[PDB]
């Protein structure tokens, strides 16, 4: 009406988009990273914590929170297909910057000891399952199961080389245990390590799959809850 | 039977059963056999298995094909749970009474609270006869010798059948009257008083009084029949 | 109506200064609370930063003095369109500040414990985390909120609820520093995660999702400032 | 209008009623039975678990849930006097079928060892207290106290014969303990038995009555909550 | 408009077949996971039933192909009255299925757990409970829901909420089988009840109270198809 | 329209009688449950008080017999103004009763528990607290509620919700006495506070905040009975 042309509005929209994307990316990055790194991230810090029972159970559960909340308005307000991908990209960028410039660059822990978990697969499948079927409950169920089940398979090719057994001074240890043993963590004694230790009610080899199915089932409810939580965060109410 | 699915290291570093002796491998119904031996608690106990402050000497079988007529640890009957010390050796004995014909794998196990089942070696025992011949006679501190297999059964049946027939009669009182559709229309129109007539509410009192009455008379009669 | 103070984000140079000051004056010169070297490079740091932050917050928050008749909704897509650009510049600054405060230095402090420093009575990666970065992003968020309140018509209707959450919400992690250092003492747990003592300011990152509401609002009065000029 | 006569509608209503009753009976039976058998049913399985403190405390509390929920629409929509009776009839039928055809017919546990708890009295009194006084809070309070207090008295005539003491190989045991001892439950060690064991703050004989009054008080709140829960389940909202 | 497929409830014969197959081919021929006799009478059972259930669910759920203009509310108490009878036949089938799935075989598995079989790595009792009965009643419930959706006018207004609960609600115990076998492993408790691991699918029987809403709905469009003909 | 039964608050003399009877007949004559001296001065007390309270509650609650056409809102500030004064006299009585029941004797029982008397199977201090004071204030609250219900026009519209909370709410501590004496037995904790067993009737003092609603109501029909006569 007083700008210049109708193509000027297209350029004004484009510039606004770049700003809005920047701010959302980084604010959600901050929030997501703090939530993750303070609910399920000790398993994320060290390779010798990436076990078959507690890692596979906790990582996806607490990880699916922000993707679902951000998706509750970046889909029914602007039909935005990404939003879980954006959450995960932010989380991974923050984690990698910290690992490389502080964990390694500051305290000198080797990078092959502190690399982050991989949450890209589940994110893409969740975004797609939502784009198609345009359903929150359908997405809840199916994408939650997928998120829960795609985690360990998505990470195995990365941590497999470190699970080769080794005999060290008479005891048997994996290369990941050997790493945890060599590189001293004065603040992280060995006994706090919450990893699978075997029980009388446990079976010989059934931890990884059972923990991925339990995690998927719980991710169903987590996505359900955080969908509504995010719908609330999208409120425009004034007080 | 399910020991094959337990962690190999757990099976090797918990309890060791040795000097085992089965008194028989072919029993007839109402006959008894015994299982004796010793077991040694390993001092290098697994971390995820609670130390055996509370343990129970059990028997591994597919339901009560035998009945545990008795069980001793070091000479004392152990119908309750017991306590054990890491690194000790105990002598145990179990007395079984054959109840159901068939071929059963009889294992000696130790349940550890906070731990799980610790199954010893199993043996194939064959029971012959007819389950209809099983007798479980018992004499009480009043004596009064009874048969624990069927004692007090008629009372259970009678009481449960009575209460069930009473509850069925309550629903039947209201089932003859057309339900659902007329009742919906009634309250929808505003005739909330559909079939709650005074006579229908006084039937409720009778049931409520007849109930609260039978409970008291029954408590008294029980206290008088089993002092 | 931008491309000015947006490129003037000195946050990098300033934060690039502390990451250097950290790795050069707090590695061994700040390992021990002791008395001389520590109170010289780390306690004076703390005091100076606290006073400077309080005064900068009291000063910078004067958009109530520049506030006036803000009926820019009656103006064309020129004056009000120009204000929204300033608001989003403020919001980009807030995003940078939130990143550096809640992501970079928080996980850097996570790195610090795992190495040596038991939180007992202190840490010098704490002057940089709880008393420098959090107040910085708090100041930036308050500034942005006040700007919108005093300069945009759509915000003259009483304190958008979600804007308060992407604000004082993230403020509630600062006082949350009382939970930790008390959950680290008499309730301690030498982790970041299983220790529910940290779940206090886990209930702060969530609040940093109030940028779903500010974005919905800022894309509802702005969608009506671009509708006519579609192509 | 196109059926036949006005008496044809009465027959159509009757047939519909029989169908609706069937389906409600069995669906509520399924739900109620699963809820019960997974919150308070180990005490229900075995006679040697029917003690004076935990049985009397748990059975009625968890048992009053479904009766209250079903009553929240089978009373203010159709003035249906039963509904707690129907819940309890379903629960008891399911439990007896299972005990007789699986517990006894399959694994051969004697029936006098695994018979179910009796919840018929409290159900009838609750239904009546609701028919009269047409009040949810009045019924809540009074019927909750009754439900809690009528349980142990309603069951005692059935389990009394099994509380006769016995001296077995030098130890004193009740016939119920003797049953639990004889009939091996490889999956149920003795130590999991959650029964009254006596304490320094316990009095010599005061468990049964105190546990029945505590249970009644808690049943008050349980009925209160599940009344609203059931009112929600009765919703006709569309989404 | 009934008395046809209502009496054709083959659920009994089929379920009477497994209760027999259970007590004859799983008593001792299924006590040990072993390798031969078990994978012959119990693992093949599992695979066959999974594939058959998936395919039967994909096929039977084709009421969207038979769906069309369902303005039967404009029709008299003849066509729409006849459809409600079919809906309630479907609901009776669903009731039978829910009974057999959530009551009979669930407490049968409870019986089994007590006698011998520690859940460690498996059981043959919940090959019939978790992978046969639950999917069966899930299929029946989905069928009934879809029928109402595609054939009754009152349901053309967007997915009754309570109908979704007496449906997918009871579906959430199937994935709930992940909670157990994980709460039975590393969190085990050799009971049904105190173990909160089972409280997962205790929050499923409640959902089986959505038949309070379907009944209210089906007695609100049907009360208006009987009002005129009172006596 | 007052200054009559307001000054006739015999609550003091009666309660001044028990505080004396307590410190004279329960100090050592009530230390042991024993059999003679206890059942003479404390068990007979209990029985008498229970029967008297039940009968006094059944009788005094007869404001439904004195109830009639209560359109006093159509009357001037004379008849209805006079009734509000009576209502507030009732409320002052209720306040005195609540004070003596929930504050004086409750903390007196707290004192008693500390000195000697382990709650095991009984105490003589909560013969006066649980079975004398609580029923007394329950009776007073019910009386006041019924009076308002049957005598004031503004209350003829269906059971004010908050009035039910400053009433039966505080009633739910009486049955709450089942929680304690069960949380004191098999779940005991020899305190008042950390023991969650007491949190039962901590969720009763809150309910004693329903006098925020009765006051709002009684200051909304009364504000319209004084508006015209301002100065
Ligand atoms: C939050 C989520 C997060 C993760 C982490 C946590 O929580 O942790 C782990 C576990 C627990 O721990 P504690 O130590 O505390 O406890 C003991 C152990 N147990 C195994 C026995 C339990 O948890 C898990 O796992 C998780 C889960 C969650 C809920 C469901
Ligand atoms: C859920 C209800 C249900 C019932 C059952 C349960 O819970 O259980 C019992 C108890 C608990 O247990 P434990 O083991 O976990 O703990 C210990 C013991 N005591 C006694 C000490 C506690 O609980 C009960 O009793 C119940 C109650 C409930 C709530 C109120
Ligand atoms: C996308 C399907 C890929 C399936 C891969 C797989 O079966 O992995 C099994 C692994 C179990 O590892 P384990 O039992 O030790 O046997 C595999 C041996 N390793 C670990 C050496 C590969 O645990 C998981 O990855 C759970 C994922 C379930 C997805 C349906
Ligand atoms: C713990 C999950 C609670 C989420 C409830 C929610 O979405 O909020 C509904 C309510 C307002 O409900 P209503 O007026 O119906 O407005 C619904 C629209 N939204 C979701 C934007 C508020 O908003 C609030 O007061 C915030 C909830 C507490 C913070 C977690
Ligand atoms: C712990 C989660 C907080 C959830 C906040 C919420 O749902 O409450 C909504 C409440 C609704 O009442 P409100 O709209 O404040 O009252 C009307 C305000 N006026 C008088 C200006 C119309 O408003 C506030 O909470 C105040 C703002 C809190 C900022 C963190
Ligand atoms: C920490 C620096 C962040 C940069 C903030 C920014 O770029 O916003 C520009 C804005 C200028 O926006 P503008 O539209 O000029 O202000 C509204 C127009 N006035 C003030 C004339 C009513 O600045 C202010 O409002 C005050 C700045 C004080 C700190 C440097
Ligand atoms: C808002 C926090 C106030 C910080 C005051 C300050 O400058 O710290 C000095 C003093 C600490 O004095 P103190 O440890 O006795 O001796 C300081 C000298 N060093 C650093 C060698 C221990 O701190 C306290 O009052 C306690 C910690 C603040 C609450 C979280
Ligand atoms: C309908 C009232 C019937 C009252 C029966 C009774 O007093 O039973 C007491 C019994 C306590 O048994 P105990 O103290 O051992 O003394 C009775 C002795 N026996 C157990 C052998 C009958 O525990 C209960 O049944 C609690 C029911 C309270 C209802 C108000
Ligand atoms: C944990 C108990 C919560 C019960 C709340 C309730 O009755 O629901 C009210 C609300 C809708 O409130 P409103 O729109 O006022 O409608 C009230 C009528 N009913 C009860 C039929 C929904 O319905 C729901 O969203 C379901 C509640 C969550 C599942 C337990
Ligand atoms: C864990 C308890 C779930 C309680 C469900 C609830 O109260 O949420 C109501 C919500 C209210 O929002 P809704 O009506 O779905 O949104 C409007 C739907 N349309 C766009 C078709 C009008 O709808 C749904 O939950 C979706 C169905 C869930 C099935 C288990
Ligand atoms: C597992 C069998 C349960 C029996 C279901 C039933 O009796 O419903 C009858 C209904 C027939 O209802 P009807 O009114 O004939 O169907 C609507 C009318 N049409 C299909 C012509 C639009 O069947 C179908 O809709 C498809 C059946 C496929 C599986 C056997
Ligand atoms: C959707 C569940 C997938 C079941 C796959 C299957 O047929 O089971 C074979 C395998 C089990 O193989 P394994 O135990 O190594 O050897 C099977 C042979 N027996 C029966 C003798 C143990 O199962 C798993 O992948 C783990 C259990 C499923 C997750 C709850
Ligand atoms: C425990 C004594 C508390 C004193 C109660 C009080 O002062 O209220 C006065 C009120 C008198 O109020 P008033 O306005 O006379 O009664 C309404 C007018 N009538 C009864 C004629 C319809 O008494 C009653 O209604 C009945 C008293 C019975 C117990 C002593
Ligand atoms: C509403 C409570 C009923 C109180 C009945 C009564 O007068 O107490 C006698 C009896 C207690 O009899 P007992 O302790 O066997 O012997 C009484 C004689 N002394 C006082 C010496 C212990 O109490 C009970 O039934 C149990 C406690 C009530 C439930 C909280
Ligand atoms: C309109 C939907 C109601 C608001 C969402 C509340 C959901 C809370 C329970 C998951
Ligand atoms: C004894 C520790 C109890 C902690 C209570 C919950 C803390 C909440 C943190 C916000
Ligand atoms: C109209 C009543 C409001 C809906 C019921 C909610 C009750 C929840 C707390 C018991
Ligand atoms: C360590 C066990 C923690 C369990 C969390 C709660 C489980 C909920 C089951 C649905
Ligand atoms: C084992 C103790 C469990 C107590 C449950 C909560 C009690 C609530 C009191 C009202
Ligand atoms: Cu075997
Ligand atoms: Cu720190
Ligand atoms: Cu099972
Ligand atoms: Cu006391």
């Amino acid at each position: 009406s007083a700008v210049r042309s109708r193509a000027e509005a297209v350029k004004v929209s484009r510039t606004f988009d770049y700003m809005i994307l920047f701010t959302v990316f980084f604010v959600v990055l901050g929030g997501y990273h703090i939530h993750y790194m303070l609910t399920g991230g000790d398993w994320d810090f060290w390779t010798d914590w990436k076990d078959r029972r507690l890692w596979v159970t906790v990582a996806p559960i607490v990880s699916i929170t922000f993707p679902a909340a951000v998706q509750a308005v970046l889909w029914w307000r602007y039909r935005i297909a990404w939003g879980a991908t954006l959450c995960v990209l932010g989380l991974l960028l923050g984690e990698w910057i910290n690992r490389y410039f502080n964990f390694w660059g500051w305290t000198y822990f080797p990078v092959n000891f502190v690399f982050p978990s991989n949450l890209m697969p589940g994110a893409i499948v969740l975004d797609v399952i939502l784009m198609l079927s345009n359903s929150m409950t359908l997405t809840a169920v199916v994408g939650g199961l997928a998120w829960g089940l795609l985690f360990y398979p998505g990470n195995w090719p990365i941590i497999a080389p470190l699970h080769v057994p080794v005999e060290y001074n008479g005891m048997m240890m994996t290369l990941a245990d050997l790493q945890g043993y060599h590189y001293v963590r004065t603040g992280t004694p060995e006994y706090i390590r919450m990893v699978e230790k075997g029980t009388l009610r446990t079976f010989g080899k059934d931890v990884a799959p059972v923990s991925a199915f339990f995690s998927g089932f719980v991710s169903i409810l987590i996505y359900f809850l955080w969908h509504f939580f995010g719908s609330w965060f999208g409120s425009e109410k004034f007080v | 039977h399910g020991e094959k699915s337990q962690a190999a290291f757990m099976r090797m570093r918990t309890i060791h059963w040795f000097d085992l002796n089965w008194s028989k491998d072919q029993v007839s119904v109402n006959e008894t056999m015994s299982i004796s031996g010793k077991f040694h608690v390993f001092a290098g106990w697994p971390e995820t298995v609670d130390k055996p402050e509370v343990a129970f000497l059990n028997i591994g079988i597919p339901g009560p094909v035998f009945i545990r007529a008795g069980s001793w640890i070091g000479g004392q009957l152990v119908p309750r749970s017991v306590s054990l010390e890491l690194g000790e050796t105990y002598e145990f004995k179990v007395l079984l009474k054959a109840r159901r014909p068939g071929d059963w794998h009889v294992h000696t196990m130790m349940n550890v609270q906070g731990g799980g089942p610790i199954i010893g070696p199993g043996k194939w025992v064959t029971i012959t006869g007819s389950m209809g011949d099983f007798k479980n006679p018992i004499t009480t501190l009043t004596g009064e010798t009874i048969d624990l297999e069927t004692y007090a059964l008629d009372g259970v049946y009678g009481w449960h059948l009575f209460w069930y027939l009473l509850g069925v009669a309550w629903m039947v009182y209201w089932c003859r009257k057309p339900v659902f559709i007329p009742r919906r229309i009634a309250v929808d129109a505003g005739k909330a008083d559909s079939l709650i007539t005074p006579t229908d509410k006084k039937v409720g009192m009778a049931f409520a009084a007849g109930t609260l009455a039978i409970v008291a008379v029954s408590m008294g009669q029980a206290n008088e029949k089993y002092p | 109506k931008k491309n000015i103070i947006a490129g003037a984000s000195l946050y990098l140079v300033f934060y690039a200064w502390v990451r250097w000051y950290e790795g050069v004056y707090g590695w061994s010169a700040g390992l021990d609370s002791f008395a001389p070297e520590f109170e010289t490079y780390w306690m004076n740091f703390l005091y100076i930063e606290m006073v400077l932050e309080v005064l900068v917050a009291s000063v910078l928050w004067g958009y109530i003095w520049k506030s006036r008749d803000r009926k820019v909704m009656s103006i064309t897509p020129r004056e009000e369109l120009r204000r929204h650009f300033t608001h989003w510049t403020w919001l980009m600054m807030y995003g940078i500040a939130i990143y550096f405060g809640a992501s970079y230095f928080t996980e850097q402090d996570g790195t610090w414990h795992q190495t040596i420093v038991r939180d007992t009575d202190f840490t010098p990666s704490h002057i940089i985390e709880f008393y420098l970065s959090y107040p910085i992003y708090i100041i930036t968020g308050g500034a942005s909120f006040l700007y919108a309140k005093t300069r945009l018509p759509t915000y003259q209707q009483g304190l958008s609820l979600q804007y308060l959450v992407v604000v004082v919400g993230p403020f509630m992690i600062l006082p949350n520093v009382g939970l930790n250092e008390w959950g680290h003492t008499f309730w301690f747990m030498e982790e970041l995660f299983v220790a529910p003592l940290h779940y206090g300011f886990v209930f702060f990152g969530w609040s940093a999702l109030g940028v779903l509401g500010v974005i919905n609002i800022e894309l509802g009065a702005l969608s009506k400032l671009l509708k006519k000029d579609l192509a």
